[PDB]
RNA sequence: AUGUGCGAAAGGGUCCUGUAAGCAGUAGAGUAGCCUUGUUGUUACGAUCUGCUGAGGGUAAGCCCUCCUUCGCCUAGAUUU
RNA sequence: ACUCGUGCCCCGUGUGGCGAAAGGGAAGCCGGUUAAUAUUCCGGCACCUGGAUGUGGGUUUUGCGCGGCAACGCAACUGAACGCGGAGACGACGGCGGGGGCCCCGGGCAGAGUUCUCUUUUCUUCUUAACGGUCUAUCACCCUGGAAACAGUUUGUCUGGAGAUAGGGUUUAAUGGCCGGAAGAGCCCGACACUUCUGUCGGGUCCGGUGCGCUCUCGACGUCCCUUGAAAAUCCGCGGGAGGGAAUAAUUCUCACGCCAGGUCGUACUCAUAACCGCAGCAGGUCCCCAAGGUGAACAGCCUCUGGUUGAUAGAACAAUGUAGAUAAGGGAAGUCGGCAAAAUAGAUCCGUAACUUCGGGAAAAGGAUUGGCUCUAAGGGUUGGACAACCAACUUAGAACUGGUACGGACAGGGGGAAUCUGACUGUCUAAUUAAAACAUAGCAUU
RNA sequence: GUGAAGCCAGAGGAAACUCUGGUGGAGGCUCGCAGCGGUUCUGACGUGCAAAUCGAUCGUCAAAUCUGAGCAUGGGGGCGAA
């Protein structure tokens, strides 16, 4: 809602950060094993527990 | 060309429904340009976005009605369906 | 008695030799109403013309500039002038004939 | 705001020191003059119904404290 | 694939409905607004009625006729034996 | 009370926190502005709370205002403890009256639509915030006076020798009038600049009426209860009278003006046939506010304005069987476990209405007639003159003639009815997702 | 829609209380819209729009009416117009 606590605009903003694909000079290091962001979360998809 | 930002500035400028802005089917390129309320402005005074003339509703028939049973035309008993106390209250009539 | 005082200006059409004042004049003469009936013009309105293509309107009654730009508005549509010829007000009383195409 | 009802008061008023300026407003077509001063809380308005009066009074003003003559069309 | 051809209009016929829009009355229960002392006083509203008017509208979409009503079209294109 | 914090003197029955983004509660409005925020930004114009000390004003000098018969008034006009009171602070419903906004009607202004013909025509605009000043606004209260031949009075009631009618006042109560705000704004027209930088400049922005209208609010009445419909924080008044108050100087001032400050967190957007929950962009579910015109009793159905959509895989054809919507000659329940389904009735006005009954009902019992259009007539009000005339204003009812398709609640909307039996008195409640019932509950009765 | 008390007026009679016009606006009254519910079609659907929905028809609709938020009762426990 419009109205919210400061822990809960904390922690939406701290998700809002979160969401973002992985930066592109990752893959071209040495041993690199990540091929995108696994922990991707979106809005209409799965429902963050506050 | 997409203009329905264009449609939607037009009517908070022109302060009326999107459904009465009008846009310049010739001018749609330079229209799509505008991306402002100042230029939706300059437009708007220039002559290319224009607000449309509201649809016409009148009341003459109902008027025309009201007169026609002030002197008593369409107010038989086949043109009532309230009861007489409904039509008009006998309370009202003894206050 | 109270005196109103109404100006039609047609000179810029009259000019170009599209507008008949003189037709106009009788239209008014044949249209203008008083007490609900035409042709009882009965010397409360006098409706000449005062010659720079401009009709001049006495009213000894209630009568509207607005009736006179609807009956101006009537006859430009008779005589089929609707799509260059508007009327406009531009102060009290006066209403004039202006090329808008 | 607040009326003021007379040129004397009016004029005590315009002496105050949180007096910051004043302005005269000219309806012609209600042939009034008005004199807007405004202090620190309120605006005060003196209305006046001839310009003999409104320029003695304006010649009578302090002349520190500035004086315009609000032009149509205030631009925002 | 030149035809008693095909198609689109139109006309006529058949059929269905029921007398179109507009104009005019001395027909219309009456009413009003100016006058001539009325006998149509001239007008202005007025459901409706009468005449033009068995009119007008529709009619093959699975109705009929039109080698001499009008306007178009044509001996193709592709596949297989 | 001291140069310095630490020396004392009084009161005491109490002596925690959390708990409402719909309860209580200090204070902000208008215009403009962005791609996206705005009662938060900008401009103008305000308010509240707290703290400080000024200028003016008032009061006094052994003292703490003055006026009015009074209700009370006025710009202030001292007041500790201790105490008293008020506000906060309260249900549901009914009719009536006032006010705002909306709706409607008339005239005028500006623009637009129509204009074979007709239409002084149809539509749109014509605005005024918070905050203040000023004048009013029912109930109540005061003064005079003394009422039966009782009077005043509401739609309803009620009121009066505990003092009515009447006459004159005081006062609570603006979303009322005028003025400031404020036309400088907003809006509407009209005319001149131009790659842009700049738009610029003219004008206008009105007056009335109406009402069982809709919505909100206020007021005075009234009804109901074996139901009587929060608390606290906070603010105010008073009883009391503790302290203190330089005849040439401050003045323990709720008056006017003036000075300083007001931290923290939220503020986008959706709120739903796609932003929430139902595994999902699901015909389900999910708490509110505002609420136009016509018809009509009516936030019924149906049509329309503002606003919003035109989004739900499409194209062609029209077989069977379907789903949904209907119609059928003659018969009219012969169908079927069973009139299941459907049909029939239906509004309003006027007639007429049985058995039975707890006398309240039954009852819209049963049944019958009328209903359009047009042209008229009558009645039902307010104001002024001088018993009539004139002016003003809506609707509601009744009567008559004419007329057509023998039709008129022409769509929509809208009871089928009666004679009985079993059963539960009735209103109400339950097996969410196969049972709504005669089951449960109930008032009443009785027992412990 | 119906029209309970209370109230006004007029008729009778001798009394007492009869009657008749009105006023009034009571009721776990009634028709009916929204809401709430869920009778029948034993309709649709029945690998559905839906793990209970959809349509028509129905019950109730001014009070044992409907509903939000906060709070309480926790498993042999709770709560139950059952
Ligand atoms: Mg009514
Ligand atoms: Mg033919
Ligand atoms: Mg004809
Ligand atoms: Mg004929
Ligand atoms: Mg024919
Ligand atoms: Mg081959
Ligand atoms: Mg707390
Ligand atoms: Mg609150
Ligand atoms: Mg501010
Ligand atoms: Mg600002
Ligand atoms: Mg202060
Ligand atoms: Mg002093
Ligand atoms: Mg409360
Ligand atoms: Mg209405
Ligand atoms: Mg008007
Ligand atoms: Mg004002
Ligand atoms: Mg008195
Ligand atoms: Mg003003
Ligand atoms: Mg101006
Ligand atoms: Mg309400
Ligand atoms: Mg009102
Ligand atoms: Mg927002
Ligand atoms: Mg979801
Ligand atoms: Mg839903
Ligand atoms: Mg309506
Ligand atoms: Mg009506
Ligand atoms: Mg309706
Ligand atoms: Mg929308
Ligand atoms: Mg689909
Ligand atoms: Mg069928
Ligand atoms: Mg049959
Ligand atoms: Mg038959
Ligand atoms: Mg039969
Ligand atoms: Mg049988
Ligand atoms: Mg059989
Ligand atoms: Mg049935
Ligand atoms: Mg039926
Ligand atoms: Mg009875
Ligand atoms: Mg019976
Ligand atoms: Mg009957
Ligand atoms: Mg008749
Ligand atoms: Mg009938
Ligand atoms: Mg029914
Ligand atoms: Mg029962
Ligand atoms: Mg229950
Ligand atoms: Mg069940
Ligand atoms: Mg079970
Ligand atoms: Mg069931
Ligand atoms: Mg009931
Ligand atoms: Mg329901
Ligand atoms: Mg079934
Ligand atoms: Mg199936
Ligand atoms: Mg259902
Ligand atoms: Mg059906």
């Amino acid at each position: 809602p419009s109205h919210k606590t400061f822990r809960i605009k904390q922690k939406l903003a701290k998700a809002q950060k979160q969401n973002r694909p992985i930066p592109q000079w990752i893959r071209l290091r040495t041993g690199n094993t990540i091929r995108y962001n696994a922990k991707r979360r979106h809005w209409r998809k799965t429902r963050l527990g506050l | 060309v997409n203009l329905r930002t264009q449609k939607r500035l037009a009517a908070s400028v022109l302060g009326c429904g999107e459904g009465k802005v009008w846009l310049d089917p010739n001018e749609v390129s330079e229209i799509s340009n505008a991306n402002s309320r100042q230029s939706i402005r300059k437009l708007v005074a220039d002559g290319l976005i224009i607000k449309k003339p509201v649809t016409m509703h009148s009341r003459s028939r109902a008027r025309e009605l009201n007169l026609a049973r002030r002197i008593g035309r369409h107010r038989g008993f086949g043109k009532r369906k309230g009861t007489a106390d409904a039509r008009m209250p006998q309370q009202v009539l003894w206050m | 008695k109270v005196t109103k005082k109404f100006i039609i200006n047609a000179s810029q059409p009259a000019s170009d030799k599209i507008f008949d004042v003189s037709a106009f004049e009788k239209f008014l003469n044949e249209r203008i109403k008083v007490d609900g009936r035409v042709g009882n013009l009965g010397d409360v309105i006098k409706i000449s013309q005062i010659g720079d293509g401009k009709v001049e309107i006495i009213a000894h009654n209630d009568l509207s500039g607005r009736y006179l730009k609807y009956l101006t508005k009537k006859f430009l549509k008779k005589m089929q002038l609707r799509d260059w010829l508007r009327v406009v007000a531009t102060s009290k009383g006066v209403y004039e004939l202006k090329f808008y195409n | 705001p607040q009326e003021v009802s007379d040129i004397k008061k009016f004029i005590e008023i315009c002496r105050r020191k949180d007096a910051s300026s004043a302005r005269i407003k000219k309806n012609p077509k209600t042939q009034q003059i008005k004199f807007k001063v405004r202090c620190q809380r309120f605006l005060y308005t003196l209305v006046l119904k001839d310009s003999d009066k409104a320029e003695k009074l304006k010649q009578s003003l302090p002349p520190n404290l500035q004086i315009k003559d609000v032009p149509k069309r205030n631009k925002r």
